[PDB]
RNA sequence: GCGGAUUUAGCUCAGUUGGGAGAGCGCCAGACUGAAGAUCUGGAGGUCCUGUGUUCGAUCCACAGAAUUCGCACCA
RNA sequence: GGUUGCGGCCAUAUCUACCAGAAAGCACCGUUUCCCGUCCGAUCAACUGUGUUAAGCUGUAGAGCCGACAGUAGUGUAGGGUGACCAUACGCGAAACUCAGGUGCUGCAAUCU
RNA sequence: GUAAGCAAUGAUUAGAGGUCGGGGUCGAAAGACCUUGACCUAUUCUCAAACUUUAAAUAUGUAAGAAGUCCUUGUUACUUA
RNA sequence: UAAGGGGGGCUCAUGGAGAACAGAAAUCUCCAGUAGAACAAAAGGGUAAAAGCCCCCUUGAUUUUGAUUUUCGUGUGAAUA
């Protein structure tokens, strides 16, 4: 075929990451880290750094910032959170070539988190990818659930 | 090859099971810890049976020298499938007490009971004691409690071939554990815990009894976890 | 001008190997030697403890018996003084294995007599 | 570096044989002796003739030969020092 | 072998065994004068060397360290 | 006749294009109270569904890799000459360049035929 | 590693290919149209005491031989159970 | 005094491909690659079986010794079962 054919080769997920970008951190880290656990119901990861040239001042070393990854059929529900509602408010496609699709929505306020628990504006992230080379095959995954594409 | 003057990997190596760090600090003692499934005293995983065996003196590597087999359990009386408990804790007693080879009585005839000769044997210190003994080896995966490695263990010591032990990192007899998806039946060790868990009931995917992992079966052929079955095994050899 | 000790001069022979470089393989480590084995010698930084010196390797040699048991184990070999006994301590992973060709004259000569 | 001024370890000098809390510490001072071998020739006038050669000003060494870790047993009097590994600065 | 002085706002220093600190020179800004000087006003600038304690409460009292400074004794 | 393991053992033992087999034996498919572990089901689990997977084999030459016949530099022990070098006794004599060649070797264990 | 070489690392000569950059021109900054210099890579050609993939004759070490030692069966004590 | 012992777990620096965000990137991820990163301090050197990354508990910075050998004329020193 292509080497597609069984479920398998279709797509069992590995991981659908969620991450929050913590440009800021200090006081206000536990935002970031208290709004993943909101919507997923989940431990999140205070997390490493790679090992690139020193930005600002400190940038490897330190647990900056805070993501949570997550495998299974465990992975498939918070997707669904994601995918059913949040896409729908202001967002269209995105895929790289080899075919990440992310999530950057403003609208914290729609699902899970409000304006209230919150410190200001923010989006937060969720990195819904596909184990599978290429950005043609990784939009059938998304395509057979049908997402919302701009053509 | 590579840049310089290279080498290319070992074949076994690249194959993705023969390692060569856990063949180091092993094989130095060269007591009675062979089997062919990895090497030393191996209990595995397996769908089915698993071949244990002790060392013999060959160029190439370690021989047969004596040995026992999973499939050498319905010898005694276990007429179900390949896939349990129980199966661990029998074959690791039947080899320690198959010091004569495969072909056999569950006699000694060879020389060894435990290990090649005797030693010594102070009071106990840690760290650096003496260790002329067997070691009962994992292989492959991790070194979980509960698992059926050390379920082995149990049967293989005070049965014969004496590997050391604790009791942390190991199983008990009443006490096994086990996870469930649902369906309905049980099998076990004795009885146990899951005969416990049958007021809910639900258990069931692969299989059961009579050679090593998996599981329980599902029609009914003997619905309670009864003692009746292992014990034709355990007390008959 | 130099200083002496490790790698000076012959640094080939402080060195393991490009081609056979990494951790050394199970071939030398478990090859024990007893009486009379003939035997060659190279070094490497891989095994630390235990490595026998610089000067001494180039030489062959034969192993006198291993004594007690595995480490702490000698090889004969002349120094450039004169005829003299003199030795060189190692660990097993050093020796190597050469020629017991020679020695098997004898039985090859016995075959004699019994063509008459 | 710096061992700790207080561990347990085995019982060194052979007192217990079986391991022991020690105590890790550093020898006294007291006076200044008067009767020894080099005190007794100085102040006198010897070395016999030549010089002023009576033993005589700073009698040296450098920093840091080996470091005091005194292991002091709990059960007797019993000391045991051994080679002790070398410092730059320590303190007690 | 053994003891004395000193460390306070940038700098100059006033001043103290428990209710927790003070002024000039300088720095800035506004008045003021025909202008610079002089001088008021407002902005200020220090948890009184440092680590850790005592007390209802600490610049202050304690144990201990940093560091500038000063003297006798040394063996003879 | 086949499948799986233990290897010894490293570049003639290496990689791609592309085909083909399934329950003696192997591997994917799919999911979780509670032990046990976390970021996550990595311990443990029925009838069945299936070649996705990986070990392996057939088909195959595209490339690693590889090679006669022939051609040939230096030179000890010495022995003949030259300004910046050249040429010989006497014992041996390559890459470069080529007819051409090429899908490992060997021992052991368990089970079916 | 003499030998022989530019794989690797080191120092520069040649053809051309061409992202971005740079220059030119039309444009309020913003935007648009062109074009001299890149890796890559193909073709062409230089080249290094701390640079070496391959690796002699000839001298030398160290071991062994030309100058006679190999192998069967049984017993005893140590090591060794 | 952990910047040691033992258990358990893991394989990079880095690039490409972008993701609301972005400031190269922060966090992450699909895809590709694997001892070129990491190394008190210099230079060499070892190494993926890890000598690198990651997490918790331990105190051997240990007593009494040494066959057999390094090996300098020595003073003096090492391997060390």
């Amino acid at each position: 075929s292509t080497k597609a054919q069984n479920p398998m080769r279709d797509l069992k997920i590995e991981k659908l990451v969620l991450n929050i970008s913590v440009g800021e951190s200090g006081d206000r880290l536990t935002r970031a880290s208290k709004v993943l656990e909101q919507l997923s119901g989940q431990t999140p990861v205070q997390s490493k750094a790679r090992y690139t040239v020193r930005t600002f001042g400190i940038r490897r070393n330190e647990k900056i910032a805070v993501h949570v990854t997550v495998r299974g059929p465990k992975a498939e529900e918070i997707l669904e959170r994601g995918l059913k509602v949040k896409e729908y408010q202001l967002r269209d496609r995105n895929f790289s070539a080899t075919g990440n699709f992310g999530f950057g929505i403003d609208e914290h306020i729609d699902l899970g988190i409000k304006y209230d628990p919150s410190i200001g504006i923010f989006g937060m992230d969720f990195y819904v990818v596909m184990n599978r080379p290429g950005a043609r095959v990784t939009r059938r995954k998304r395509c057979k659930g049908t997402v919302g594409n701009s053509h | 090859a590579y840049s310089s003057r290279f080498q290319t990997p070992f074949r076994r190596r690249r194959e993705g099971k023969t390692d060569y760090y856990q063949r180091k600090r092993l094989v130095t003692q060269h007591k009675a810890k062979y089997n062919t499934p990895k090497y030393r005293l191996v209990v595995r995983f397996t769908n089915k049976d698993i071949i244990c065996q002790i060392i013999s003196s060959t160029i190439t590597g370690d021989v047969v020298l004596a040995a026992a087999y999973s499939h050498e359990l319905p010898r005694y009386g276990i007429t179900h499938g390949l896939t349990n408990w129980a199966a661990a804790y029998a074959t690791g007693l039947l080899i320690a007490r198959r010091t004569l080879q495969r072909l056999g009585l569950d006699e000694t005839y060879k020389g060894v009971e435990e290990v090649e000769g005797e030693y010594e044997l102070t009071e106990a210190v840690e760290d650096g004691p003496r260790p002329f003994k067997v070691f009962l080896d994992i292989g492959l995966q991790r070194t979980t409690t509960g698992a059926r490695v050390f379920g082995a263990l149990k049967g293989a010591s005070d049965g014969g071939l004496y590997v050391p032990h604790s009791e942390n990192r190991f199983p008990g007899w009443d006490f096994e554990t086990e996870e469930i998806d649902p369906e309905l039946l049980r099998s076990y060790i004795f009885g146990g815990h899951v005969s416990q868990y049958m007021e809910e009931l639900a258990d069931d995917d692969e299989e059961r009894f009579s050679e090593l992992f998996k599981g329980y079966l599902a029609d009914d052929i003997d619905a309670d976890s009864l003692e009746d079955i292992y014990t034709s095994a355990h007390e008959a050899i | 001008g130099k200083s002496h000790g490790y790698r000076s001069r012959t640094r080939y022979m402080f060195q393991r190997d490009f081609r056979k470089h990494g951790a050394v393989h199970l071939s030398t480590y478990l090859k024990v030697y007893k009486v009379g084995d003939i035997v060659d010698i190279k070094a490497n930084g891989s095994i630390q403890k235990g490595m026998p010196h610089k000067f001494y390797q180039g030489k062959t040699g034969v192993v006198y018996n291993v004594t007690k048991s595995s480490v702490g184990v000698i090889i004969n070999k002349m120094v450039g003084n004169r005829y003299l006994e003199k030795r060189l301590n190692l660990r097993v992973e050093h020796i190597k294995h050469s020629k017991a060709a020679a020695a098997a004259a004898a039985a090859a000569a016995a075959a004699a007599a019994a063509a008459a | 570096v710096n061992v700790p001024k207080t561990r347990k370890t085995y019982c060194k000098g052979k007192t217990c044989r079986k391991h022991t809390q020690h105590k890790v510490t550093q020898y006294k001072a007291g006076k200044a002796s008067l009767f020894a071998q080099g005190k007794r020739r100085y102040d006198r006038k010897q070395s016999g003739f030549g010089g002023q050669t009576k033993p005589v000003f700073h009698k040296k060494a450098k920093t840091t030969k080996k470091v005091v870790l005194r292991l002091e047993c709990v059960k007797c009097k019993t000391r045991a020092q051994l080679t002790l590994k070398r410092c730059k600065h320590f303190e007690l």
